[PDB]
């Protein structure tokens, strides 16, 4: 795994390469990491993929009761519910968990949950295997308010590298756009981003 | 005893009408990282003779030198060296497979899978096998690592048994080779998109092919 | 930590006749699940009318077989051209196998002849080199599937005589080599059909007074 | 396996069964277990099939060669001593032995040596080694006499086999008998257990717990 | 240590013309010591019959089990269990114990007593069922079985001729096992009688 | 809270009636008819549809309810009761046979089935 | 073990080989691994053979019950989130991996399944030790829009790759194909390429060969009357 | 603890236990009877585990009395021997197994037939002419395979036993201290004082 | 360690940073990690610091005789020296070392010897702890034939981003100049590099 | 091999020696002398590792015997008993050590004394009135404290040593199967053929 999400001046994106390994031997190579567990709240999985579908099931259902009460969830909400079965779990979980949505109120915003079960909002966030080789790019790469073509291209970008030098990492690159305007879901080919 | 560092994946390669056809990718993987993207992992011995390298590549610049060492120590008193003295492909297996046994005997091996790929003297057609342990074998098609499980079924459909041999030709044969490499491209976390081929004819001699890409890929589908 | 030893699978078979021997392998190599070789040749004929396999781990085997045939040809240089008989073979090899008694060839060994008054023989070797003439002797990976159908079908074991209810035994009447070879042939087909390292092809090399002659059969390749 | 050699009146009677396992596995049951170091000198395998075979023909060859430099049979005392002193130069290295090396020369008469792959060196008149041992043991002990006739004596090394081969699971197949003499041992043929089980069993009166 | 060859044993099963047979050795052992000749592995409930090899305690365990459950089976539904409906009830019975399993080996042998048809089924300590149509074997000699039957069987072989091949395929297959034999016993069974014979071998 | 009515409700009168099965079956005296034939080569039942309103549609409602492929059922009485009924069998068909022998359970065991858990109604507190 | 799952033009085929084995020994020559959880749904199970056998008759069981409840019929991604639920819960303990296939009204689906709990879409996949054979053919031979009789084609030849050169497969070839708006059809030894050859010799007995020390009838007879 | 055999005869079954009990280097006590009466007519020996041999040897006892006052009967040796195997196929399954094996000679009043079962730690039951646990059978079998005779009579039992008390004296490392022999018939239990 | 060597027109520069490290203790934050093996052939060392020592002196030594006999050695025998030395005793070693030098008819040349003993010749080449975070940076700022103020620059905001996210690494970043004019030391302090 | 015991009494020193040998399940022998003779005057006692023991012991025989004949003397037992301790203390830091634990009885001729000393296989040298090795010493020491006089007899030092081997016997959960007794004095080494 190779994913992040990043905020911009109209909401958020986030991205993810499509590789899922049982050792060296790519059990599928177009696998979706971008999973919706609201309208306008989704989230990038790394870890074990029966922990992270199975968290993000449950999730899921618990936004949806929650609308059903109390109308339309916060990100901060959707994170809290995240960091409570990632934490109170922790023994049995390998789960690394970057959650993003848009609100009106808050626009966009990000939080990370990494293995130990603790949150972190921030403006952007990586994480997976292969985000181990961009935190130098990212870091001299990323501005706050960037306009939504310039935040494809950093994500294009980024996760390309992520890419080129992680072997757990791979395929084609996917991206969920999330704003006022909706919902967009992008695809980007080996063929397109090799060449950047 | 030692752990392999520096790694090379799989080797693949066949017989076909005239001579024999190898090939392997150009990446030299550290762990999961993707290292080293310009490493040559087949090397030529004269005219007639294709090694090609899987698994530490700090032993295969090893066995690299002790290739290019036989080739000079062969010329030594050898009025013959370019003609009816020359390294066989024969010649060349055996001794590494001599090494390789050895190596695994002192309990300190040399942490490779070796494909020998060439054409004797009589026009036959060479392809042997040698790895870590100093197990040997021959087939129509051979593989290492990723390549078995994968490669050889697909070879395997060309070249079933040894009679399919003769029925197949050099451009039949280089297209099976060029698939099974996209396919393991497809399904080998550590494999690269680039790599290198060769071909060893019987009448056209060694054609060296570096720099070769994986084309035609399918991902549309992202379905 | 690094294992010097592996199994290349396999399964030979080695039967002693009244004036012939054979010994009989099938051509299939592999590890783990995977199939390296349809066709790789595991019983070799040494010269002096001695045929030979290490069944078991295949760098060991090619290895002891190599040094076996070197024991010949040095045999012929250091005692006239004297024909190696196939019991000093077997001494030899386990003065071998032996020689390795602190790291082992892991291999199972079988050689076939015939003996000094014409008469088929074959011996059997465990990997350390302990040794001991036989009528009858599968060895490798199918082993535990032949051997009991072979006490039964060559030695006649359990059989009685109809009428007699136990009391008298089947007589044990010598076989021929068409009849040796029926068995041979029905053993690995039987042995292809239930164990997952045997297939692809039969091997069987024929040891008479004649010399060595070869004859092959295919078997089933899943 | 089991093997055992006792002293009586007429010299030594050796008994062993044929039996050879890997595991479960039932390898041969036709393996020699007596090894005949040279026509006056026998020896018994048990623990490691090739080391008792490799060492007992080396065995052989020394003493041969002892009696070429002394012009005079080598004693079982000496004999056993080559043996022992060898397989403890290799103590812990995992040779496995345990053998009886049984002879009769005219300065010793019968004399049996227990000989051990961690050394150990015991003469005595009763020896029993193997997984079986101890089934053997029993019959031996009940019924063993110095008085014992040759024609009994031998009965008495078969039946302690059979005794054996019928509750060890590893040990059966066939019965070896030897008779060691001071002009050497006499061979007394191969006896399958399947066939001479039932043979006492209605001749003797015993093993009334299995129906036949 | 294994719980599956600290006692020992065999049982085999095979088809022919209208009939079944199922045969088994009589060994009990603890590892190498012989302790009983007359441990028989064959079971019967009505016209079904049920061969168990594996740890001993169990195979006591699971005979007692499915007769309780084949007496209440038999006074509720008012007929025999058939042998295709037992195959599945052990199978269910096996799974319950998913993981804390009884070490066994079972083999069901008979024929619908409605259909006439002849039915045989193996199964592993869990509950997978192998249903062949020519033979089913089991114990710590299974893989000489294997071997046997897949040379001496041949189908549609009438009773007595199966009664032969059946016996050979256990006597040579126990008599390459150190923990099988010791006694025999062979079930020949057609759809209105059932004869039982026991075999002469070696007692080594 | 807690169920605290661990107490029989149905429980016999000086007559030795039990009065609750009684009234249980006046209720379904009450119901709509419904009726079964069997033939030497099947078995029919049947039933009204009484549609409580004709804006309803009846279609919607099934009387003859499949409890196994080949079994099924029909009712006279409480149609609310009847449908838990038929949930309670529908389960106990797969949990108490099919899930132990295979196979779906004969109709005399499957009524048998149902008519325990109609007499714990009848004892239960 | 080799499985594979194909989606085409208006459905979705699995398939499978017919070998079982234990460590090397072949147990089943002619194994039945396409199981039913509904009329329409099918899949296909490699690993711990029980847990395969059992997890999807469990899971079918719930299924017709949730069917008759609903008064719907049953829904592969129903029988994907039954079966994952319960095997994440379990932890891997139970071996099951699973390919899941069928049609339903929502359309037809392919997925795949893992003991821990993880599944996948796609429009082909493979399970099993002859999962890397049958990919191979698999990302060789594969396109958008197959036909039916193309799709048949593309998943009996990727069972062959796993049968000929995993030794953890063999013998037959089975299939079963669930197309939109018909019935599934369950085709049980769709291939038989590997039938064995007629013996050199028949090994019938003489009768009267066995030695036989007792004989007795078996009353299998319940207690008789007067 | 160590030794314990069982001889089933013509008409009685015979018992003997080793006395000895020892507590690692010490040999605590030369006096021990490990054996329980279950029934007038039903004697179990028992060997293993120090502490649990007591405990399932007792808790066995008050079982079979409590149904021996109940129903005013005495069960059956085959129906006691069944009820004792049921127990240890339980415990193996459990937290922490009673680690016991254990001989039942009974003589049966309505057959008039003497009868030796023998039951392992695990559950596992075989009726014999003849048994041991441990090591125990290792050295006496082949000496009771040959000279058992189901016609035997009680005095030559004893002799055949004194016998394998003998062979186990020469050749078993441990000083098991002897043993205590009860025999088992038609008129009930009684120990042999003198052996 | 975050070390590096680069090529560029006028020749090669090496790069460090200055942490020693024994656990989480910084037992040394004023390190000197580029050693001089020759005149203009230098190497950086990573892994064990007796190893890459004792090694260092070693090669120092090689090619002293070397001199003295056969006139200055080429960055290619340099490379060689090493290998053989990492090569032949890869089990008793943990160092992974980048040889940079300048020959007036080869220019500047840079080879890598990671942990196996294996050698690889590159435009520029990064390893140690640090350098993992570097990877999507460098590959995507390194250009050939740079000058000598691009290159400290590409070097300086390599090192300056190795050291922000990796622990190992810190201190000051130290550089050494090979081109025909001779020999620079560079020094770059916290102040300086922490704001770009 | 298992128990060996020694006592200096007034004129002579009392060697006692166990005489089984078990191979693990089995007792062998029944008749095995632990002891050589290494000069007229000296005698040694052995146990240990099986092999190691016999081996050790004739290896320092065949050293003393040579050192008589190149002399044409007796060393003293003192000389002897560091002989053997510098060769058991050089043993411990070897490849595979001697397993082997001794008691040197001897009777110094020109001082005119018994002398007994005590030496296992690390070499660990004591003179004592009386000793012994392994678990022996545990069971026996308390009587040879209680009734151990410096002016005994010979006959007395052989019934305080019955009274040990008696202990030995109740105690012990081996059977040793007896002991050899020898004695050493002005006039050599002889062996007490009824024990
Ligand atoms: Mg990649
Ligand atoms: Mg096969
Ligand atoms: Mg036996
Ligand atoms: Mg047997």
């Amino acid at each position: 795994t190779s994913i992040m999400a990043v905020t911009f001046k109209d909401g958020v994106i986030l991205g993810a390469d499509s590789r899922t390994t049982t050792g060296a031997y790519i059990a599928n190579r177009v696998t979706d990491k971008l999973t919706r567990v609201h309208d306008k709240i989704w989230c990038c999985r790394s870890g074990s993929a029966a922990d992270t579908q199975a968290i993000a099931d449950i999730v899921q259902y618990h936004l949806e009761l929650y609308t059903s009460q109390y109308g339309t969830p916060s990100t901060e909400t959707a994170a809290s519910v995240f960091k409570e079965l990632c934490y109170e779990n922790k023994d049995n979980l390998t789960a690394g968990i970057i959650v993003a949505g848009y609100d009106d109120k808050n626009k966009g915003e990000v939080y990370t949950i990494p293995l130990g079960g603790s949150v972190h909002k921030l403006p952007y966030a990586i994480a997976g295997s292969g985000s181990t080789f961009i935190y130098g790019y990212c870091d001299k790469n990323f501005r706050e308010n960037m306009s939504k073509e310039e935040t494809v291209d950093f994500i294009k970008h980024s996760l390309s590298q992520a890419i080129k030098w992680d072997g757990s990492s791979g395929g084609v690159i996917r991206m969920v756009v999330l704003t006022a305007a909706g919902v967009e879901r992008l695809i980007f080919y080996p063929d397109e981003y090799e060449q950047l | 005893t030692q752990q392999p560092i520096v790694t090379g994946t799989s080797v693949i390669s066949m017989k076909y009408d005239n001579g024999v056809i190898i090939a392997a990718d150009n990446l030299g993987s550290y762990g999961s990282l993707l290292r080293f993207n310009g490493v040559e992992r087949l090397i030529p011995v004269g005219d007639n003779t294709v090694v090609g390298i899987s698994g530490d590549i700090s032993d295969m610049q090893h066995i690299e030198r002790l290739l290019k060492d036989l080739v000079t120590e062969n010329a030594y008193d050898n009025p013959l060296a370019d003609a009816e003295e020359a390294l066989e492909p024969s010649y060349i297996f055996e001794y590494l497979a001599t090494v390789m046994y050895q190596r695994r005997s002192k309990m300190n091996p040399l942490w490779n899978a070796i494909i020998v790929a060439g054409v004797q003297s009589n026009g036959d057609q060479f392809l042997r096998y040698v790895n870590l342990l100093g197990v040997t074998y021959s087939s129509p098609t051979l593989a290492t690592g990723f390549g078995a499980h994968m490669a050889n079924p697909l070879l395997r459909k060309v070249v079933d048994r040894e009679s399919d041999i003769p029925k197949t030709t050099v451009q039949v044969a280089e297209e099976a080779i060029v698939n099974a490499m996209r396919v393991l491209y497809y399904r080998d976390a550590r494999s690269s998109r680039n790599f290198s081929l060769a071909i060893i004819d019987k009448n056209t001699g060694l054609t060296f092919k570096k720099n070769l890409q994986v084309e035609n890929m399918k991902w549309d589908f992202a379905k | 930590q690094f294992n010097p030893y592996g199994d290349n699978g396999g399964t030979i078979l080695g039967i002693a006749g009244e004036d012939f021997a054979v010994l009989a392998g099938d051509t299939r190599n592999i590890t783990d699940y995977s199939i390296n070789s349809r066709y790789e040749p595991k019983v070799f004929d040494c010269g002096d009318n001695i045929v030979m396999s290490a069944n078991g781990f295949a760098a060991d085997g090619d290895a002891l077989v190599k040094r076996f045939k070197n024991s010949v040809k040095w045999y012929h240089f250091d005692h006239n051209d004297k024909k190696l008989s196939i019991n000093s073979a077997a001494r030899n090899i386990q003065h071998l196998l032996y020689g390795k008694r602190f790291f082992p060839y892991y291999v199972h060994t079988i050689i076939a002849g015939l003996d000094e008054d014409g008469k088929g023989a074959v011996y059997s070797f465990d990997p350390v080199g302990s040794y001991e003439r036989e009528q009858c002797r599968a060895g490798g990976a199918a082993a535990s599937l032949i051997m009991p159908f072979l006490d039964n079908q060559v030695n006649f074991k359990n059989q009685y005589e109809p009428g007699t209810n136990g009391k008298v035994k089947k007589p044990l009447k010598y076989l021929s080599v068409e009849e040796v070879i029926k068995l041979v042939r029905d053993s690995f087909t039987s042995a292809t059909e239930r164990h997952i390292q045997v297939g692809d092809g039969l091997e069987i090399l024929i040891v008479t007074k004649d010399g060595v002659r070869k004859e092959f059969y295919e078997l089933k390749r899943d | 396996t089991t093997t055992l050699a006792f002293r009586f009146q007429g010299g030594i009677i050796v008994a062993v069964d044929s039996r050879a396992t890997a595991g479960n596995w039932v390898a041969s049951q036709t393996v020699k277990k007596v090894i005949e170091i040279n026509p006056f000198l026998l020896g018994t395998m048990a623990g490691g099939a090739a080391d008792c075979q490799f060492w007992e023909t080396w065995l052989g060859s020394q003493c041969r060669l002892h009696e070429l430099r002394e012009k005079e049979r080598i004693s079982v005392a000496a004999a056993s001593k080559i043996l022992s002193n060898l397989v403890y130069q290799y103590k812990g290295a995992g040779l496995s032995m345990g053998t009886m090396i049984c002879g009769y020369t005219r300065k010793e008469g019968p004399t049996i040596y227990y000989v051990d792959s961690d050394g150990t060196r015991l003469k005595g008149d009763i020896f029993c080694v193997g997984s079986g041992q101890t089934f053997a043991y029993g019959v031996l002990d009940s019924n063993y006499k110095w008085d014992l006739s040759v024609e009994d004596a031998l009965y008495l090394g078969k039946r302690s086999i059979l005794a054996a081969a019928h509750r060890d699971a590893y040990s059966g197949g066939s019965v070896n008998l030897y008779h060691v003499t001071e002009d050497g041992w006499i061979y007394h043929g191969n006896h399958d257990v399947g066939e001479l089980f039932w043979k006492v069993k209605e001749e003797e009166g015993s093993f009334n717990n299995v129906i036949g | 240590s294994d719980p599956s060859s600290i006692n020992g044993g065999i049982v085999v099963a095979m088809t022919g013309k209208d009939c079944v047979a199922i045969a088994c050795d009589l060994r009990l052992g603890s590892q190498s010591l012989g302790v009983s000749n007359k441990f028989e592995k064959i079971f019967h409930y009505g016209h079904v019959f049920l061969g168990i090899t594996g740890l001993a305690t169990d195979v006591t365990t699971l005979n007692e089990m499915f007769r309780y459950k084949t007496n209440l089976y038999k006074l509720k539904e008012e007929r025999a269990i058939e042998p295709e409906t037992f195959t599945q009830l052990v199978s269910s019975s096996l799974y319950e114990r998913r993981f804390g399993p009884y070490f066994v080996g079972p083999v069901v042998a008979g024929i619908n007593s409605k259909s006439g048809k002849p039915f045989i089924a193996g199964f592993d300590l869990i509950g997978c069922i192998d249903e062949a149509k020519d033979f089913i074997v089991s114990g710590t000699a299974s893989d000489q079985l294997f071997g046997m039957c897949e040379s001496l069987y041949e189908p549609n072989l009438e009773p007595e001729d199966l009664f032969e091949t059946i016996s050979q395929a256990l006597l040579n297959a126990a008599d390459r096992d150190a923990l099988s034999g010791w006694g025999a016993v062979v079930y020949i069974i057609k759809k209105d009688e059932v004869v039982k014979r026991y075999l002469k071998m070696r007692q080594d | 809270m807690t169920d605290r009515y661990s107490f029989s409700l149905t429980t016999f009168s000086p007559s030795g009636k039990l009065g609750q099965i009684d009234y249980a079956l006046t209720a379904v005296k009450q119901g709509v008819t419904s009726l079964g034939i069997k033939a030497t080569n099947g078995v029919v039942i049947a039933t009204e549809k009484k549609s409580s309103s004709p804006l309803a549609m009846s279609e919607t409602l099934s009387k003859v309810s499949l409890l196994t492929p080949d079994i099924g059922a029909v009712y006279s009485g409480m149609g609310p009761d009847y449908r838990v009924l038929v949930d309670k069998s529908r389960k106990v068909a797969h949990t108490s046979y099919k899930r132990i022998y295979g196979e779906y359970p004969p109709t005399k065991l499957l009524v048998s089935e149902v008519a325990k858990i109609m007499q714990e109604a009848t004892q239960s507190g | 073990t080799t499985i594979v799952g194909v989606k085409f033009n208006n459905g979705v085929v699995i398939a499978a080989d017919t070998r079982s084995t234990q460590g090397p020994i072949v147990a089943d020559k002619n194994c039945a691994k396409l199981h039913r959880i509904s009329p329409k749904i099918w899949c296909a199970g490699a690993g711990t053979a029980a847990d395969t056998e059992a997890v999807t008759q469990l899971i079918g069981s719930n299924i017709e019950l949730h069917s008759l409840y609903t008064s719907r019929e049953p829904r592969v991604v129903s029988a994907l989130q039954m079966l994952k639920q319960h095997l994440f819960k379990y932890q891997g303990h139970i071996g099951a991996y699973l390919i899941v296939a069928g049609v339903d009204p929502t359309g037809s689906h392919l997925f795949s399944i893992h003991a821990h709990g993880s599944t996948d879409v796609g429009y082909y996949l493979s399970l099993g030790s002859g999962s890397l054979a049958a990919m191979a053919v698999l990302e060789s031979h594969w396109k958008q829009d197959l036909t039916k009789e193309e799709a048949i084609k593309l998943a009996s030849d990727a069972i062959q790759a796993g049968i000929w050169n995993d030794l953890g497969s063999g013998s037959n070839v089975d299939v079963c194909v669930m197309e939109i708006g018909k019935d599934a059809e369950y085709l049980r030894n769709y291939l038989t390429p590997n039938v064995r050859e007629e013996k050199q010799k028949s090994y019938k007995f003489p009768r009267g060969t066995t030695a036989v020390l007792k004989e007795s009838i078996v009353n299998i007879c319940d207690i008789q009357e007067e | 603890m160590d030794i314990i055999l069982g001889i089933r005869v013509q008409d009685s079954v015979i018992l003997a236990s080793s006395k000895a009990v020892t507590r690692g280097i010490s040999v605590l006590k030369d006096s021990d009877d490990k054996t329980r009466q279950l029934s007038p007519h039903t004697l179990m020996s028992f060997a293993g585990e120090a502490g649990d041999t007591v405990q399932f040897a007792e808790y066995i006892q008050a079982n079979i009395q409590l149904y021996s006052i109940r129903e005013d009967y005495e069960l059956s040796p085959q129906a006691v021997s069944s009820f004792v195997r049921q127990e240890l196929a339980k415990s193996i399954r459990s937290r922490r197994p009673y680690q016991v094996n254990v001989l039942i000679g009974g003589y049966d009043k309505k057959k008039n037939k003497p009868e030796l079962y023998q039951i392992d730690y695990l559950g596992t039951k075989v009726e014999l002419p003849y048994g041991a646990h441990g090591y125990s059978g290792f050295y006496t079998f082949s000496l009771l395979d040959h000279h058992y005779r189901p016609d035997m009579t009680t005095e030559e039992g004893l002799d055949l036993l004194k016998l394998c008390v003998q062979e186990l004296e020469k050749r078993m490392p441990m000083d098991f201290k002897g043993v205590i022999v009860k025999i088992v018939d038609k008129d009930g239990i009684r120990q042999v004082d003198d052996f």
